[PDB]
């Protein structure tokens, strides 16, 4: 049974504020008793901006309520620096609460916030619980965006080793193993790879290019895959002609082929016809163009019918 | 002959290659049941008993829309800090589907969102005793009062045009120096919360260059290799995205350089690649066995939500792509039949039960999915371009003399340089704004005139009969 | 039957 606040004497001193909603507001919430009354008192904390271990503890009694509630967590993660509590047991904390709020702004911005002022010297701990957070939804956007702010953050502090780039790339390396659809995997090998300013860039090219076709051949339809080629070759200036042969019977590493794969492959079509532009033969490049609007790729019909008229 | 109808397309699983992985699992998953739907339900093209109608269900929507509207249960307390956008979902989708709000209701719309105002400056996701400001229902707060509000005492456009000087503060406070901004105070950073500032910035003529720089750096920075854009950008100390192009982010990215392509800044802003921006957009479009809806990321599901994050950024990306080539120096872009036979077909909730409509089969309808879906389907439905002689004949008309006081900078130079150039950014950002058409002819209603919606804005997502006034009003171009 | 995950606040 609920006890209510203005019954318990840690908060009697304390006087609750209603929510000021005005005259017959619409679309509002029929808030239960425990998430009213908690908020009536969160209203006169932070009004009168108490900075305490029980206004402390209210903000975690509201987030677990609604997660999403970003006043309040700005008001708590200001009562952790005030009051100088442990971050790291704050971050333990969040290790809860990430498992059922994986899709939360303000549950992951609270942790970047925490990682952050802790400053560890070595981020290791950090980075191998985020691997192990990835396992039951691999494609999590927070999680992804937040691995990346992290690398990034703790690199320009010089606190990431060439050990540890390399353990991550075979960690990536596993990742897009187990799973060569999942496109975030990609977005991460092509920040590690090519986009962080410590990524090789020699030799380096050719082994990348020999990892991308494999990929390509191990699945042909992989739309990830062919983004990544594509720009791959885009952003190192690189001619597609040389590499014709590894993607033409679609329309360095070489196909087998693997069962279910029906043939042409759309963007190995685009390719072909990039192909051309890139030689100048503007009409064969045209004539792929129309085959994927009028019989291989219809759904963008207009589309490549576009890219068809952008060759006259 | 450049829109094929799903039904008229062969449907085929997307190839295993022999390669089996969670992705796959999912995918075929989803397109078992959204071709189900579709093998159930008649063609909406075609003039078949016992199929099911897909007529847009307008009444059935619009009675989800008013049970939800005064009165949420306890659960939607995981919406509490997004009550702004409760409103904005509903009274968008109304507006959407031809349905007039009375005066009273719009008044209660009106004070409800009035005491979500800060007198610090900005709107929060409650009451200003509850809730600190916050970017994005400062956004949907806005844009409500464009829908539901007027020039009266009580119609709240008058607290707004008093609010500028607070608003503009706010968004400064917000602003960081590599042109990102904070959604709130302590808040992230990403291009939500710079698509939202920028599109109230816009709307209340409170554009400063101090509150522009970087901006639009830290927006072309969040291009990634795929074509779209991911939510954030990290400074070294060159910019490097910090994620996945998606959806969401791409129409925020798009919608904000756009918007950014008005002001009368030297060499601002800085480029994107439109010719890839497209690309990825129409990519996002789902196969004939998924319905034709968007994607909004490589390899993921289909969502009736990204018929407007993704199909309404198409408009966008391919205006950017015309100048484009005409800075060197015709059919649909995306299939938009395709788009509005997955709206009518595998977005709407069975008919005969509660209405709205949903991300997909098997999900439950909600405020957020019947307002995007609906937005989507308006693009698709209406060939909306910008016209550049419709932005002269703007021009021609402003009226630089009428026009409310100008924001007071942060920064003693942080304003522009001179009333003349001040004038100058009023008339191209206002005439920009308003740039916006409907192509005559170009409209086409999958199933008949009985489904056609109302026709949004591309950038603003707002009707046209509602931006202009709102705009004009606090422009003084009435 | 299944709530959907969209958010975007
Ligand atoms: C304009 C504004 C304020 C917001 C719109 C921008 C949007 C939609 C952002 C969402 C970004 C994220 C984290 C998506 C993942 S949800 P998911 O992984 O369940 O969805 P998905 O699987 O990618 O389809
Ligand atoms: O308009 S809709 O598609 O939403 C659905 C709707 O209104 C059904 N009402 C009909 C017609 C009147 C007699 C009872 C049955
Ligand atoms: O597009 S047309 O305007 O020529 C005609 C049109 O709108 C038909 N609506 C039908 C007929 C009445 C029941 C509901 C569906
Ligand atoms: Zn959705």
């Amino acid at each position: 049974t609920y006890i209510p606040m203005s019954q318990r004497r840690s908060w009697a001193d304390v006087k609750p504020i209603m929510q000021d909603d005005g005259p017959n507001p619409v679309v509002p919430i029929m808030y239960s008793e425990e998430y009213k009354d908690a908020m009536d008192y969160f209203r006169a904390i932070a009004a009168k901006e108490e900075k305490s271990e029980r206004a402390l503890e209210l903000t975690e009694i509201i987030v677990r309520m609604n997660p999403a509630h970003y006043t309040v967590w700005q008001y708590r993660f200001s009562l952790l620096t005030s009051l100088n509590k442990s971050l790291e047991d704050e971050l333990r904390l969040m290790n809860e609460f990430a498992v059922q709020n994986l899709k939360s702004y303000q549950v992951w911005h609270h942790r970047l916030l925490l990682l952050d002022r802790i400053s560890p010297q070595d981020p290791v701990s950090e980075i191998e619980y985020i691997h192990g957070s990835l396992l039951p939804d691999p494609k999590n956007y927070h999680t992804w965006a937040y691995l990346h702010w992290l690398y990034s953050h703790f690199s320009t502090l010089g606190r990431i080793s060439e050990a540890q780039w390399g353990s991550e790339l075979d960690w990536c390396n596993e990742m897009l193993r187990v799973d060569g659809r999942n496109n975030s995997a990609w977005g991460w090998r092509w920040y590690l790879r090519v986009s962080r300013p410590g990524a090789e860039t020699s030799r380096s090219l050719q082994d990348e290019l020999i990892y991308i076709l494999k990929s390509i051949h191990l699945i042909p339809h992989n739309v990830s895959a062919w983004n990544y080629l594509r720009g791959f070759l885009k952003h190192f200036s690189l001619p597609l002609v040389p590499i014709l042969p590894a993607i033409l019977p679609y329309t360095f590493p070489m196909p087998s082929l693997p069962e279910d794969t029906p043939l042409p492959v759309p963007l190995a079509l685009e390719y072909l016809a990039d192909s051309f532009i890139e030689q100048n033969r503007v009409d064969d490049a045209a004539k792929v163009f129309e085959k994927l609007s009028s019989e291989y790729d219809q759904m963008r019909a207009g589309y490549w019918e576009f890219r068809r008229r952008e060759c006259a | 002959e450049f829109t094929p109808s799903v039904y008229s397309l062969v449907s085929k699983p997307l190839p295993s290659n022999s390669r089996p992985s969670a992705t796959l699992d999912e995918q075929a998953e989803t397109e078992d049941l959204i071709s189900q739907l579709f093998d159930l339900t008649a063609d909406p093209n075609a003039l078949e008993h016992g199929k099911r109608y897909s007529g847009l269900r307008k009444q059935e929507h619009t009675q989800f829309l008013a049970s939800s509207f005064f009165q949420l249960p306890g659960k939607f307390v995981s919406l509490d800090a997004s009550r702004p956008w409760l409103v904005f979902w509903t009274v968008h989708s109304l507006d959407l589907l031809g349905v007039a709000l009375d005066q009273g209701t719009k008044d209660r719309v009106v004070s409800t969102l009035l005491h979500f105002l800060s007198p610090k400056g900005g709107f929060g996701g409650g009451p200003a005793n509850s809730q600190i400001p916050h970017l994005l229902p400062t956004y949907a707060s806005v844009c409500s009062l464009a829908i539901a509000g007027n020039d009266s005492s009580t119609g709240g456009w008058k607290d707004l045009a008093a609010a500028r000087q607070s608003i503009y503060e706010f968004f400064m406070r917000c602003k960081r120096p590599d042109g990102g901004f904070v959604v709130c105070e302590g808040g992230e950073v990403d291009v939500r919360g710079t698509y939202c500032l920028l599109v109230v910035a816009t709307l209340l003529d409170i554009i400063t260059p101090e509150l522009l720089h970087n901006v639009d750096k830290f927006v072309s920075a969040c291009q990634t290799y795929e074509g779209g854009f991911a939510c954030a950008s990290f400074p070294f100390p060159c910019r490097v995205s910090m994620a996945e192009a998606h959806g969401g982010y791409t129409s925020c990215s798009l919608n904000s350089h756009f918007l950014l392509t008005s002001v009368p800044l030297p060499s601002f802003p800085l480029s994107i690649d439109a010719n890839a921006a497209l690309r990825w957009t129409v990519l996002q479009q789902g196969e004939p066995i998924e319905g034709g809806g968007f994607r909004g990321r490589t390899n993921k599901l289909v969502d009736g939500c990204y018929s407007w994050w993704v199909g309404g950024g198409a408009p966008v990306a391919e205006e950017l792509v015309r100048r484009e080539k005409s800075r060197k120096v015709i059919p649909p872009i995306f299939n938009r039949v395709a788009l509005q036979e997955f709206t009518l077909v595998a977005a709407q909730q069975d008919p005969g039960s509660t209405g709205g409509l949903r991300d997909k089969p098997g999900k439950r309808p909600d405020q957020y999915h019947t307002c995007n879906n609906l937005s989507g389907l308006s693009i698709a439905q209406h060939k909306m371009s910008h016209s550049p002689s419709t932005v002269s004949s703007n021009r021609l008309k402003f009226d630089a003399s009428k026009g409310l006081p100008a924001v007071k900078p942060v920064a003693p130079g942080g304003g522009w340089k001179n009333e003349d150039e001040r004038q100058n950014a009023r008339r191209e950002i206002w005439a920009n704004a308003l740039g916006w058409i409907e192509e005559e002819g170009g409209e086409i209603i999958v199933g008949g005139k009985d489904n056609r919606i109302n026709t949004t804005t591309p950038v603003f997502n707002i009707l046209g009969l509602r931006l202009k006034p709102f705009i004009n009003y606090f422009y003084c171009q009435e | 039957p299944t709530a959907s995950a969209c958010n975007i606040q």
